[PDB]
RNA sequence: CAGACACCAUGGUGCACCUGACUCCU
RNA sequence: GAAACCAAAGUCUUUGGGUUCCGGGGGGAGUAUGGUUGCAAAGCUGAAACUUAAAGGAAUUGACGGAAGGGCACCACCAGG
RNA sequence: GGGCAAGUCUGGUCGCAGCAGCCGCGGUAAUUCCAGCUCCAAUAGCGUAUAUUAAAGUUGCUGCAGUUAAAAAGCUCGUA
């Protein structure tokens, strides 16, 4: 805890929960709309696309199998 | 150094002195016979070392109890020399030098005796 | 074809007014606050509905000059559904030597709790009169009473638990760490035990201060000793 | 109270109080034992209030007067100078002694060497009997406790002030106590002081 | 300073019921604090309480009654239009079948009860259960 | 890593192979199959009998 | 603890204590009552019915136990020398 | 596995033993080796003793 | 957390103090967090006294002291062994051992 | 207490696994 | 109190003395970016992509030590054959 | 395979193919595959994707934490 507590500090509240709210790293990227930027969904539900390439993947230890992606 | 008497020799030599300190002695072939007499001993070598602890018991308590092993004969005995008489808790004390508040607590039980005084070259215990 | 039997022992001087019925409830010792060694006092007074719960055998460990060395720690509570629960932990290294210890410190370890109403006035009670709360290793397990109807809306430990009172109508809301379901159970048993701890104006009516049954029965209880 | 006349220190308990030193303290500060004081000698050594004294003789014996039995009455002397005072204590009173050493485990541990069964504890010093003091405080069992002005209070039930630590302070209140339960259930009833002195008491002093 | 009158006497007196105590030395003394000691002294959580007249501030040693099990502030207070005043039996009252509020309101310093009762409010005080 | 050949794909397939069971009596739908779940693991027989089962369960 | 007028929904009454007026609850261990005897009045041979106090073990183990029954024999009575 | 364990072993104790102990020993669930020992009794081992007094199978 | 209680020694009532060197290995450490020591100690050490005080003629006075106050630092206390490692319970312990 | 104290690098992998009942019918 | 420990790291779920400051798993990173000062050295304000189901804390138990203190064996020494 | 209800099934596969939100199976006597079968679940729906609300007292106004896990500025005055 530790705050400040009076009968005017609404004005502090709300500046003082949302600027520790920002710290939040769900808060941070949805709200910078970089999830919408880095990602092609955050924007999309579903999405089509052109298949680019079919690429057979061997998976990085552990789980020794080939994951077998598609680009 | 070695083959030090272990539980099993002096737990039941313990038992043998105070039911038969009559019959027991200090001699070992008398004590090893004994003990063929009155224990049950599955060895003659394990009785060797129990009738030997005896021997070695009996010389000790035949010196009074010694630790770890007592007699109810030495035992009582203590108790029967316990009614000493030291006082008859009245010396008499009656007035003698006391200290000035036992004085006073001697005030509220309306006796009183002589009473100590000086506080002089402080602390008064140094 | 195999039974088991029940032989009676007093090593107090309740067992024994156990045993020639001068002492016919825990609830005389409830109220006597008094020690109990024997769970078959327990046994003897009520012997029914007393529902074992073996909520976690998880296999403990320390490891030795040799490897290491395991035990299975069960957590065996007793309760029946009328405001009397109990709990053991046994750490033993078989599962059921762990959970049948248990079962007998449950049995000798059942406590009372007590159950009120939430807005009510009568009724036979269904919740607590107050809301509880405990903590066992930063886990605070508060408990807050519920009208009829509304359920234990519990996590599924003290959901078990809150039925095993019969506080049948209870709100939860805990905080601290997630997975350690022992300490969940702990904090949750200083909760009940602390119904009885809330001073009601109810309980303002004080008591004649009774005048220990040791004392009372000390010529009765002479049967090798007083 | 009884005959309240002897009830009321006579010049026979008034003497031996000084003769005993049970008057005497220790030289530390109190907080449950200060009203016990009576007054400090020069430069701190406290003079128990020998009202206290005998106002918690009289109703620590009455805590035991009224049990039908002395056998759940287990009185605990560790120190040396009370165990044959404890033995002259249950020579006369009939209680239980407990010379020595508690054995921790004989009011807890089903699986022990022994086990009592007391109602009431009597003890020379909660220090020196602090083991007792602990399974007092494990199975419900209250405790009087001679406390000098250096004691220990904590799970101390009704406490009699006295010096009670190597001198006859020790055997004079195992002579008074028993002499208050006699007084009060006894052949040295109602309300006579003893006619035993405390020299079937105090310590042995090994002889000669 | 003493921002807070009440809270700095609140925690002597949960403090001294904690040890059992059965006295305080409380002060600046307002008026604001005896009203609150004058109705907890009815509802018999505690005992009687004697003021001791200094020209400093005033000081009140109280034989309270270990009847009470929680005494707390609204700090800093808010005001009830007796629309709030079940959340806080609610949130902060253990149930609605015992537990008092009490709240400055504009016919006196009261309870919650003569607050309902007359339907008028105020500011809110604190509470004591 | 960088790798992206692909080796084998129904490698497992190929050598694991299905077949089908007709109903005897029918897979009954919605109203009298959920009807049934409960008559038919209950009362048949009333149970008196048995303990430490799934209704799939070797163990 | 007591529902509404004439029905009891409390398992039992717990004990209590006067030095404290706290609660002596279910199995709360050095809680015990004091049984001092009554003592009676010159005639002596101690009149049966010990007069009783209940003590908890909180008052007990902050050490209060010995001037809390001085505030419930002295107090009360009956008690020589007070 | 514990239950013919709790069986025999009780029942051998019921007609009577100083000591009486179950080792079953070897592969169990698979490929991995495992001993389950059942004791009931006082078992010992010491020196020329351990040779006279126990009944093995 | 907190391995030490004092951190050697205690620096309270003290901001800031001044530092000292090893009296063997010459490492910087302070001078109420190191260790010191007092020698009292003969310069007529017991080796020679049997042999100097028969030689030492005209001499009724008394064997003399030298007064040597040392001071380590803690890396060179403990392989030294002017400390060593003691239990936590014992790291309680303010006390010096007696000389 | 209170006599003499050198450098010495590296190094690696699977199985500790989640419940109760006793109609051997003698 | 997670314990460590702490009359404070108490008077918290029975949650509120007042006022200020700061954190939201672990990074990338006080790096980028711009601000900014400083003679400079550098100081300060202060990210993202991407990376992750663990990171961390006490405490128990081992094991280890060019950590320390104990005992014993010619599978270890000594003296030796 | 657990979480998560219902296969310590039956076969195959053998760290492959795949599966697996997460914890995880598969390196041969696979309860994680792939199927069969059996069971469970809801049901004319059910499942997925993404989104957001709670759960979350992990933004804590109620009601967070800041010695050692994140978190008291180097310290002090000092205005808002």
């Amino acid at each position: 805890m530790g705050k400040c507590r009076g009968l005017r500090t609404a004005r502090k509240l709300r500046s003082h929960r949302r600027d520790q709210k920002w710290h939040d790293k769900q808060y941070k990227k949805a709200h910078l709309g970089t999830a919408l930027k880095a990602n092609p969904f955050g924007g999309a539900s579903h999405a089509k696309g052109i298949v680019l390439e079919k690429v057979g993947v061997e998976a990085k230890q552990p789980n020794s199998a080939i994951r077998k992606c598609v680009r | 150094m070695g083959r030090v008497r272990t539980k099993t020799v002096k737990k039941a030599a313990r038992v043998i002195i105070e039911k038969y300190y009559t019959r027991l002695g200090n001699d070992f072939h008398t004590n090893k016979r004994v003990c063929e007499e009155i224990a049950i001993i599955p060895s003659k070598k394990l009785r060797n070392k129990i009738a030997g602890y005896v021997t070695h018991l009996m010389k000790r308590i035949q010196r009074g109890p010694v630790r770890g092993i007592s007699i109810k004969l030495q035992e009582e005995e203590r108790e029967r020399r316990d009614n000493y008489v030291p006082e008859v808790s009245a010396l008499d004390q009656e007035i003698i030098e006391v200290d000035p508040d036992t004085k006073e607590m001697l005030k509220l039980l309306d006796f009183g005796s002589l009473s100590n005084l000086q506080v002089t070259q402080p602390t008064v215990g140094m | 074809g195999k039974a088991g039997d029940k032989e009676w022992l007093p090593v107090t001087k309740l067992g024994r007014l156990v045993k020639d019925m001068k002492i016919k409830s825990l609830e005389e010792i409830y109220l006597f606050s008094l020690p109990i060694k024997e769970s078959e006092i327990i046994d003897f007074f009520l012997g029914a509905a007393l529902k074992d719960k073996v909520l976690k055998i998880m296999p403990v460990q320390k490891q030795t000059q040799a490897g290491q060395r395991t035990r299975f720690k069960a957590f065996v509570a007793i309760g029946d559904y009328n405001g009397h629960v109990g709990l053991g932990m046994k750490c033993s290294k078989e599962v059921a030597t762990a959970i049948r210890g248990a079962i007998i410190l449950a049995k000798l370890s059942i406590v009372p709790v007590r159950r009120g109403y939430w807005g009510n006035k009568i009724g036979k009670p269904h919740t607590v009169r107050c809301k509880v709360t405990g903590r066992c290793g930063s886990v605070l397990v508060r408990l807050i009473p519920a009208p009829r109807g509304t359920g234990i809306i519990s996590a599924p430990v003290p959901k078990k638990l809150l039925l095993m009172a019969g506080i049948d109508d209870c709100y939860t809301s805990a905080g601290g760490c997630t997975a350690t379901l022992g300490n969940f159970a702990k904090a949750t048993f200083d909760a009940i035990s602390k119904t009885y701890s809330y001073l009601t104006p109810d309980l303002w009516k004080e008591t004649v201060f009774t005048k220990s049954p040791y004392q009372e029965f000390t010529d009765h209880l002479v049967k090798t000793h007083t | 109270s009884g005959a309240l006349d002897v009830l009321q220190m006579k010049e026979e308990d008034v003497l031996k109080f000084l003769a005993a030193g049970t008057h005497l303290g220790g030289t530390n500060l109190d907080f449950q034992m200060e009203q016990y004081i009576y007054k400090r000698k020069s430069d701190g050594i406290y003079i128990i209030n020998l009202k206290r004294t005998w106002e918690k003789l009289l109703l620590a014996a009455r805590a035991i007067v009224a049990i039908e039995n002395p056998a759940d009455v287990s009185v605990i002397s560790s120190r040396n100078t009370g165990q044959r005072a404890v033995l002259k204590f249950a020579a006369a009173t009939g209680a239980t002694p407990i010379a020595g050493r508690f054995t921790p485990g004989t009011f807890t541990n089903q699986i022990q060497a022994a086990f009592r069964e007391p109602r009431l504890l009597v003890v020379t010093d909660p220090r020196a009997d602090h083991q007792p003091l602990t399974e007092a405080s494990y199975v419900n069992l209250p405790t009087i406790a001679l406390c000098n002005t250096d004691s220990p209070l904590r799970y101390v039930d009704i406490a009699i002030p006295c010096n009670n630590k190597g001198a006859h302070s020790v055997g004079l209140m195992w002579w008074m106590l028993a002499r208050e339960v006699l007084r009060m259930r006894g052949t040295i009833s109602r309300e006579h002081p003893w006619e035993v002195m405390p020299d079937l008491y105090f310590y042995r002093d090994p002889e000669e | 300073v003493r921002m807070n009158v009440l809270a700095d006497a609140l925690k002597s007196i949960n403090n001294a019921e904690k040890r059992g105590k059965r006295q305080v030395l409380i002060r600046p003394c307002s008026k604001v604090i005896v009203r609150f000691l004058t109705v907890m002294m009815k509802h018999g959580y505690i005992g009687e309480f004697e003021i001791i007249d200094d020209h400093r501030a005033g000081k009140i040693v109280v034989n309270l009654t270990g009847r009470l099990n929680k005494c707390g502030v609204i700090s800093p207070r808010f005001d009830v239009q007796l629309k709030d005043l079940e959340k806080w039996q609610n949130n902060l009252l253990p149930s609605r079948q015992f537990g008092f509020i009490v709240l400055t309101t504009s016919a006196g310093i009261m309870d919650h009860e003569e607050a309902r009762r007359k339907h008028t409010g105020g500011k809110i005080l604190g509470f004591f259960f | 890593k960088v790798h992206g050949s692909l080796a084998r794909v129904g490698k497992v397939r190929g050598q694991t192979l299905k077949v089908a069971k007709q109903e005897k009596k029918k897979k009954r739908t919605g109203r009298a199959k959920r009807r049934m779940q409960y008559n038919r693991r209950f009362v048949n027989v009333v149970p008196t009998f048995g303990k430490k089962k799934g209704p799939n369960a070797n163990s | 603890m007591q529902s509404n007028a004439g029905e009891f929904v409390d398992l039992y009454v717990p004990r209590k204590c006067s030095a404290s007026n706290r609660i002596i609850g279910a199995k709360d261990h050095a809680s015990i009552p004091m049984n001092v005897a009554e003592v009676d009045k010159v005639t002596g041979r101690f009149n049966g019915q010990s007069k009783t106090y209940a003590i908890c073990g909180a008052i007990r183990r902050m050490g209060e136990s010995d001037d809390s029954i001085l505030r419930l024999a002295k107090s009360h009575g009956i008690v020589s020398q007070n | 596995v514990r239950r013919a364990c709790y069986g025999v072993l009780r029942f051998i104790m019921e007609s009577g033993a100083k000591g009486c102990e179950v080792v079953v020993s070897g592969k169990l669930r698979g490929q991995r080796a495992k001993s389950m020992k059942f004791v009931d009794g006082l078992m010992i081992h010491s020196g020329d003793p351990v040779n006279y007094y126990v009944d093995t199978a | 957390t907190k391995k030490r209680r004092n951190n050697g020694r205690a620096k309270k009532g003290r901001g800031h103090v001044q530092p000292i060197r090893c009296t063997n290995c010459a490492c910087c450490v302070p001078k109420d967090k190191a260790i010191k020591k007092f020698v009292i100690r003969n310069i007529v050490e017991a080796a020679a006294v049997r042999d100097i005080s028969e030689v030492s003629v005209f001499d009724a006075y008394v064997l003399p002291k030298l007064y040597v106050k040392l001071h380590y630092c803690v890396s060179c206390a403990i392989h030294s062994k002017v400390v060593r490692n003691r239990s936590r319970e014992a790291r309680k312990d303010r006390t010096p051992p007696p000389r």
